[PDB]
């Protein structure tokens, strides 16, 4: 019977995830991804643990900043929903593509 | 059993001067160590390029001062110049 | 190996988008984001493996990752 | 007889180690006398400014111990420190609480 | 009697100024601007001529690149006319303000 | 004073080289503000290099070194 | 007491090897400078110089000219993909731009 | 009588007369080419110095120069620059 109006749980999840500091990706799938796309550069490498933790920190920070600039592009187009051409505009103004 | 030098005890002394009733964890001490090494290498490299542009062979306090004025923004740069000049004056007068 | 770009699931991109501050998300953002992340990780892994091969080792340490990111223009405090 | 240079200049950071790291790391051929004293004074001032801003946030969250979240908030709320540490990622730091106004009901 | 439809002379001036390589600002007013806003840093400076030419080259290149990114923002908003909030969006995504 | 010497047809020519079809009427004041901020940040470093070299003349190499510090790297002037 | 042969001729180059070795010794890079390092570096600098002058001479021929002015260097760098990634944050004086009009602006 | 100015004008002119035998070059383009050679020299030399400092060495050999070229040039251009340098060192030794 009780349901929230759509948008409310989105706003309180925004507050909940901007309050904390943790890793937001599972770490065994990320470790498998790193070892796989490192396998095409040198066969039988042997990572440490702090190397994979440093890569996960850097990747998470990059994606969060890209989503902030994407959100500003989508607000500039007088919308709310984010579309992939906003990502393309952000990465081309910034100087990456 | 091999030595590795850092800036831990000095950051601890400066913290016990500004806030006498607080502590610091190990991760934040690692972050402060990285910050001090970063700013050191940046100022030293700028002073070296000044000394190379002017065809001289000596890094002095005037090169360090001009590197600080080029690297830091305004109010922070003025207070840093004041602190460094006060330290050099108190070092030469206590020769 | 063919998977593990699929292992970055689709509540995880949602959580990253909400830390970014996003209220409503389309349904093509998922594949676009997976492409972006794979390109970034390839450019960092390549320089880390170059430093490791020059040092004549077989393990990728944390400092090689730090030096690679510092070359990219992205400093990282806390692992040195 | 053995007094340190740091006690002579009235500082807390070492002056001998800064002089060793200037002579050892290939910056120029000669290194003067007031250069490590000036540079140790500058580094001490910057460290004191960062930690003074961080301890206040550790008070505001009612703690007695500084963490990288408190360092993150202290850096990113200041103005000129945010221009000095412009493209720098602090590990385990998070973001600031920002919500756009057209998204609010 | 004869008049062109509005847009035609704009397009052929776009082609004409993208074909040439010259300075697009008069240089005595630019020299007066440089000396004036340098007067508030050190009294009685004495510029060369190649210094003012280097400053004019750098300023022209900066403004042309800013107008290209502004035009992409205005096309993203489904318009043709460029407005100053496009300039603000470009300079804030880029990392300048 | 002299920022009005960056006239209305000159900004229009820079916009035409940028590839701009149609321009509003507040772009001129916005553009004068942008150009003034850029020139302040470059001339500050050029005057700092000149003051360190114990001179009274601003040379072209000082401008090149300041622009290289900004991350811009002009070729053609020494 | 023999006949002097410069180190450029002994390797088959055109850039100098002695000047590069002096500029490495007098430039505060390291303490000691090996033997093959200026030969390797002069070979790399000659390769990049020939690679850019090829394309610049081709553009100068296509514009019905004999000499090379900075416009041809601009066109040569900005049309290649990898020279554009190398010289990405670089302003070439008296160079201009590339012709590019967006699609939605022309009738 | 003036003070001498070392440059790279005559060597760029030699390379141009190898690659296009009936083509000249003006003054401003020669200045641009001189700045380009100085820029690429300083990038590769600085990166090799930083590698030699990371690995606790005192010597810049040709292996540091090779790794700096490989880090700093993009793709196929690095693939050909490595070949040119190795070939010149091999012809220099014998």
């Amino acid at each position: 019977p009780h349901r929230y109006r759509p948008g409310t749980v989105a706003l309180r999840e925004i507050r909940r995830y901007q309050k904390s500091t943790e890793l937001l990706i599972r770490k065994l799938p990320f470790q498998r991804l790193v070892r796989e796309i490192a396998q095409d550069f040198k066969t039988d490498l042997r990572f440490q643990s702090s190397a994979v933790m440093a890569l996960q920190e850097a990747s998470e920070a990059y994606l969060v900043a890209l989503f902030e600039d994407t959100n500003l592009c989508a607000i500039h187009a007088k919308r709310v929903t984010i579309m992939p051409k906003d990502i393309q505009l952000a990465r081309r103004i910034r100087g990456e593509r | 059993k091999t030595r590795k030098e850092s800036y831990a005890i000095y950051v601890y002394k400066v913290l016990k001067q500004v806030h006498p009733d607080t502590g610091i964890s190990s991760k934040a001490m690692s972050i402060m160590n990285s910050f001090v090494n970063d700013v050191f290498e940046r100022i030293a490299g700028e002073a070296s390029r000044l000394a190379h542009y002017n065809k001289r062979s000596t890094i002095t306090s005037r090169e360090i001062q001009t590197a600080v004025r080029l690297l830091l923004p305004g109010e922070l740069a003025k207070h840093a110049v004041s602190e460094g000049t006060k330290a050099v004056t108190c070092y030469t007068s206590a020769k | 190996l063919r998977d593990n770009i699929q292992g970055i699931t689709k509540p995880a991109i949602r959580r990253l988008a909400r830390r970014g501050g996003v209220k409503r998300i389309s349904g093509l953002i998922y594949e676009e984001t997976r492409g972006v992340l794979k390109v970034f990780l390839e450019n960092v892994i390549r320089d880390a493996v170059t430093y490791t091969e020059h040092a004549k080792r077989k393990t990728v340490t944390a400092m090689d990752v730090v030096y690679a990111l510092k070359r990219q223009g992205r400093t990282l405090y806390g692992f040195g | 007889k053995a007094k340190t240079r740091s006690s002579r200049a009235g500082l807390q950071f070492p002056v001998g180690r800064v002089h060793r790291l200037l002579r050892k790391g290939n910056y120029a051929e000669r290194v003067g006398a007031g250069a490590p004293v000036y540079l140790a004074a500058v580094l001490e001032y910057l460290t004191a400014e960062i930690l003074e801003l961080a301890g206040n946030a550790a008070r505001d969250n009612k703690k007695t111990r500084i963490i990288p979240r408190h360092l993150q908030l202290a850096v990113r709320n200041d103005e000129e420190l945010n221009k000095l540490l412009g493209r720098v990622t602090i590990a385990q730091g998070g973001v600031l609480p920002n919500i756009q106004s057209v998204l609010l009901p």
